[PDB]
């Protein structure tokens, strides 16, 4: 009972100088502990180590577990944890594999640690160093959640790494997760910009003539007519209008948007159809700043200008 | 001779297999015994892990009662005429809440269909006295369960079954509707065998896709269990229902074949259902209102609880065998404990000491609303060897949800110890 | 002597993207060890290890030698199988060191077998050697064996070694006898080979006490700290343990005192909150009287204050392996402790439960023996 009762005030002590982030405070508890005869265990250390993790010190707290290591006791999941969570905020990949190795061989559960460290490298801007790693733990066997998926596939759309993202959804169909129009979208994000109109189409048949929760979406449509629109090699054009057509669902939520209006008028403005052209440029009016998303910054030709010297020269000056 | 899980019970007749079998079910490696509760799967093999599960049991289609679960009521073992009433009271029922009494309705004209396999099956099939269901209750056993909720649903459903059967069931009825429930118990046995002996499973026959209830014979005798041996898995080529074990575990001879019915829910639909309570439950939640608040992570961690919120295992690779404290219950405490999480702060010795007192001071109060303790519960079980199923069920709840509260002081109590460590 | 120095290298170095060398390593585990910091040596040894530098003699004998300060010899059993497992070859420093250890702990029969290993091995035994084996009779109860010592080192020896002449003035003060055989006690002063036997001779057995005579003495005293450390805390135990056991009592007080200025034996005194702790790991039977002595007069500092009391106040004696066993009488240092204990307060220090290897006082019961 005595035991405890020393125990009680010592560890309050400890975690109130790891709360405050003295670890000069926390090493003079352990020495204390150590004179008093109260041998230190795997929840001293602890403090110890998230004292080094609060203050952004890596080597510390590697010392410290070397330290706990060494007096023979098995660190506590928490300090793994904590060390792999500072890994990935820094950005050491491989210390953080070499961790998850350590608890391995330790017989503990590795899955969350693994999710924390993958997460924790995507938000510390090392896409790259994530997607290796969850490959590794997807060859390994271990299962990922929801969130992890829809974060990794996302944040590598939009860097524009397809490659890493088809694979990383062929594992989470692998692993029993079927893909959502949401992944679909964001991987004809960068199918759109390729240069091939045929790469895009694929994913879009896949889409449409899939179930009903991969089914295409606008945003589905406007990527395609993109695709198809800026292409350099061919014609394209009854392409876009058999797109148009299969589009032609009304109460299937698929209505057109201020980008749907703008594709299709700068489709049929690079190929002289000026009818159906202001057609959907009066669609595209009622949008407010559908003008400004027509003119996409001039990166394509000024597909806006174009509107405007197809309607000068037929002569059509009400509608210019 | 060793003792083993089957060698307690007795056999099972030998006609039981055998009305299966000749029409094709087919059984391997398992065993049937019976016993004072009921019928059971035991194996009579051993099994090492496998790469891929093993049928135990194939069941074929033409031997079970299947009704689709949306608005069109397709039955593809269709014993049904056209232009039978039994049709019309089937169909005068909401698609949604109410899918029992079209099962029940189906039982009933299953057991008056000649040439049909549950004309035979009904006689294994528990009795009223042997049914464990609260539908079949009298109200002393609902006021003995100590729980108002539970008991009030209990009696509602009973009225809803007695207003069902006086609606359909009258006077002017065609007496081939009359003989199928001559008396409204029958009609409330029917409903407590689809409810009790329910399995919702999707299955394929031919071309189409479709998500019914079924009544399977030779799977609804076997127990539950939260740590589950085998599953229900569909066959659509030879349109037969197949259990088979998972795999990658281990059954040596005597073990009991068990399969998970409501994976994720309380003790309350567990005794709504089928009238059965588990003290090991771990999804049982314990209402606390107590603004004190443990950590969650140092808890899981003394108690060598690893993986998702959603997914709680004992990793006794860790645990090194000793504490076989840990179970279902600690796992349902931590998962109903209030807990904070707030980073990597480390947790204070003084508030969790704090916040663990009052949490037993709660439980205590918790304990003490219950007129009643756990030895009191466990004399009058023992003081009563024959008595009624209800009675017995509705004690056991009591003696479960006591010891659940217990074991959770006990908890929190180890917890306080070793975290000074 | 240097520790936050040594961190602070070593910070440096790792900083600068170069790994250590055996001889840096072997410079920071020698440092952790004059600290007593047991562990952190120990992780050093570990990490130079694993960083892939081969750990060479100089490295495994400042580990002997740092386990044989507070005589770890059950570690010195481990690292002494390393040795000869790694293939280094055993040098008479090794020997020595765990002789000392063997010394300064129990089993004092492994101290002359070891010195039997060094004369099959043909060692060649040097002069720590030899007082090395004129301490193993030292400790024991044996004053006719430390006069053929004696004799065998002045078959070669120059003069009476301080340290060696110390400790036979101590051999013949354990013996009962008030001022006989003080005529090699009074050498020291007589002798003229050695300027601090000229200075503290009489000071050792006589009047030096005079300031400026202290202050002579205290010229001496670090004239002689560059001798690398290692020796000179034997220096300072041997003339506490001659000091106080057949001389003035008060006058040893001074000797500690004086080590406490350059730092030669830290971790001697530590004051907190929770704990307040002497540790006597390193010292011998005189040194452990003295400093518990010491520490119960400065308990009284606290009378006039009112100061908070430690929730333990502790006296540790064996800080190694063997803690957690019933070895706890064999040691010396717990013996001296426990008589001095037992003799000049109540019986409220006791060899407690948690741990084995010190004598503990509660709050209640400090404040009892303090009234």
């Amino acid at each position: 009972g005595t035991e405890k009762v020393l125990r009680l005030v010592f560890m309050e002590e400890l975690m109130e100088r790891a709360r405050n982030a003295d670890s000069k405070g926390v090493s003079q508890v352990i020495y204390d502990m150590i004179a008093a005869g109260l041998s230190p265990g795997p929840r001293s250390f602890h403090g110890f180590v998230v004292s080094h993790v609060l203050n952004r010190d890596n080597d510390g707290a590697m010392h410290a577990l070397r330290r706990e290591l060494s007096e023979g006791l098995r660190p506590l999941h928490e300090t793994f944890l904590a060390l792999v969570r500072l890994f990935g905020a820094k950005g050491l990949a491989t210390r953080g594999l070499e961790i998850l190795a350590a608890m391995e061989k330790l017989k503990y559960d590795i899955r969350q640690a693994w999710l924390v460290l993958v997460e924790e490298l995507v938000r510390s801007n090392h896409l790259e160093d994530a997607n290796k790693v969850f490959l590794k733990g997807a060859e390994g066997g271990l299962r990922a959640t929801d969130e992890i998926y829809d974060l990794l596939i996302e944040q590598d759309c939009k860097v524009g790494d397809h490659s890493n993202a088809l694979t990383i959804a062929y594992e989470m169909e692998a692993a029993g997760r079927m893909a959502t129009t949401f992944h679909f979208n964001c991987l004809l994000s960068v199918q759109a910009t390729c240069g091939i109109p045929e790469i895009a189409f694929a994913t879009f048949e896949n889409m449409e003539y899939g179930e009903d929760h991969m089914k295409p979406d606008t945003e589905t449509y406007n990527w395609v007519i993109q695709a198809y629109t800026r292409a350099e090699s061919y014609d394209r054009v009854q392409d876009v209008a058999e797109l148009l057509g299969m589009m032609v669902e009304d109460h299937k939520r698929v209505q057109p948007n201020v980008r749907t209006y703008a594709l299709l008028v700068e489709c049929f403005t690079k190929y002289c159809v000026v009818r159906e052209a202001i057609r959907h440029f009066r669609g595209l009016k009622n949008f407010e700043g559908g003008t400004q998303v027509l003119y996409n910054d001039g990166k394509y030709g000024d597909p806006l200008s174009l509107y405007l010297r197809a309607l000068c020269r037929e002569g059509r000056i009400v509608e210019l | 001779p060793h003792d083993t899980p089957a060698s307690q019970l007795e056999l099972a007749d030998p006609d039981f297999y055998k009305i299966g079998y000749v029409r094709s079910f087919r059984a391997y490696g398992i065993e049937f015994r019976e016993g004072p509760d009921g019928y059971g799967v035991f194996a009579s093999r051993d099994v090492e892990p496998l790469r891929r599960a093993r049928v135990i049991m194939e069941i074929p289609l033409e031997l079970m009662l299947t009704i689709s679960k949306k608005l069109p009521w397709m039955f593809f073992p269709d014993i049904i005429p056209v232009g039978h009433p039994i049709f019309d009271i089937i169909n005068s029922t909401n698609p949604e809440t109410d899918s029992d009494l079209r099962l029940a309705c189906l039982l009933l004209y299953a057991f008056d269909c000649k040439d049909n396999f549950w004309q035979l099956y009904g006689d294994f099939l528990p009795s009223d006295d042997e049914c464990t269901s609260f539908l079949l209750a009298t109200e002393e056993d609902l006021l003995e369960l100590q729980d108002e909720k539970l008991a009030s649903t209990m009696r509602e459903q009973q009225q809803r079954a007695l207003e069902f059967w006086e609606k359909n069931w009258h006077s002017a009825v065609p007496l081939k509707i009359k003989r199928l429930a001559r008396d409204p118990e029958r009609f409330i046995w029917a409903m407590c065998i689809a409810q009790s002996r329910s399995i919702n499973l999707q299955m394929r026959i031919g071309a189409l896709v479709q998500d019914a209830n079924l009544l399977v014979p030779y799977a609804d005798m076997m127990n539950h269990s939260f740590q589950p041996n085998c599953f229900f898995h569909w066959r659509f080529k030879d349109r037969m229902l197949e259990v088979m074990i998972n795999a990658g575990q281990r059954i040596r001879k005597g073990d009991e074949m068990t399969v998970d019915y409501m994976a994720g829910q309380k003790n309350n639909f567990f005794m709504q259902r089928y009238g059965f309570s588990s003290p090991v439950n771990p999804w049982d939640v314990i209402h606390f209102t107590g603004d004190a608040k443990i950590h969650l992570d140092t808890f899981l961690s003394v108690f060598n609880i690893s993986g998702l919120p959603g997914e709680y295992y004992h990793n006794s690779r860790l645990s090194n065998d000793g504490d076989s404290f840990v179970d279902g219950a600690i796992i349902a405490a931590a998962r109903t404990l209030p807990t904070w999480s707030d980073g990597d702060l480390p947790p204070i010795p003084s508030l969790e000491r704090k916040a663990v007192k009052e949490l037993q001071e709660e439980c205590h109060q918790m304990l003490a609303e219950f007129p009643t303790t756990s030895d009191e519960d466990q004399k009058i079980l023992d003081s009563m060897p024959d008595c009624r199923r209800t009675l017995e069920a509705a004690i056991k709840y009591r003696l479960h949800r006591k010891l659940l509260i217990e074991k959770v002081i006990q908890a929190l109590d180890i917890y306080q110890d070793r975290i000074l460590f | 002597g240097l520790h936050d120095d040594a961190k602070r290298i070593l910070l440096h170095m790792n900083g600068q993207g170069l790994v250590p060398s055996s001889k840096v390593y072997t410079g920071v585990i020698e440092a952790y060890g004059q600290a007593a910091l047991y562990e952190e040596a120990v992780v050093a040894f570990n990490t130079m290890n694993e960083v892939g530098s081969r750990p060479m003699v100089e490295t495994f004998n400042s580990l002997i030698h740092a386990f044989a300060k507070g005589g770890l010899y059950k570690e010195s059993e481990a690292i002494w199988f390393r040795m000869g497992e790694v293939g280094v070859p055993r040098n008479r420093d090794s020997f020595n060191g765990m002789i000392e250890g063997y010394r300064q702990g129990g089993q004092f029969e492994e101290a002359i077998k070891a010195y039997v290993e060094m004369e099959k091995a043909r060692c060649d035994p040097d002069e720590r050697t030899l007082e090395a084996v004129l301490s193993v009779y030292c400790f024991a109860g044996l004053v006719d064996e430390s006069e053929e010592q004696f004799q065998e080192i002045k078959s070669l020896g120059i003069q009476p070694s301080i340290i060696c002449c110390c400790m036979m003035l101590a051999i013949y003060a354990k013996s009962e006898r008030w001022n006989m055989a003080h005529e090699l006690l009074n050498d020291v002063m007589t002798n003229k080979t050695s300027d601090m036997h000229q200075v503290i001779g009489q000071m050792i057995h006589g009047d030096f006490d005079d300031e400026n005579n202290w202050q002579m003495v205290e010229y001496v005293f670090d004239k002689l700290n560059s001798e690398g450390c290692g020796l000179s805390m034997r220096f300072y135990n041997t003339l506490i343990e001659a000091l106080w056991w057949l001389g003035q009592k008060e006058r040893a007080a001074r000797v500690l005192n004086e080590a406490t200025k350059r730092g030669l034996f830290p971790e001697l005194f530590r004051r907190n909150k929770l704990v307040w702790s002497v540790d006597v790991h390193r010292m011998w039977p005189g040194g452990a009287c003295t400093a518990i002595s010491v520490w119960l007069n400065d308990m009284e500092e606290l009378f006039h204050k009112g100061e908070e009391l430690p929730q333990l106040a502790s006296v540790v004696v064996v800080r190694g392996q063997t803690e957690k066993s019933s070895i706890t009488r064999d040691f010396p240092v717990a013996k001296a402790a426990y008589s001095f204990l037992k003799d000049t307060v109540s019986s409220s220090f006791c060899f407690p439960g948690w741990n084995k290897g010190r004598i503990v006082c509660q709050k209640t019961q400090l404040k009892r023996i303090f009234s």
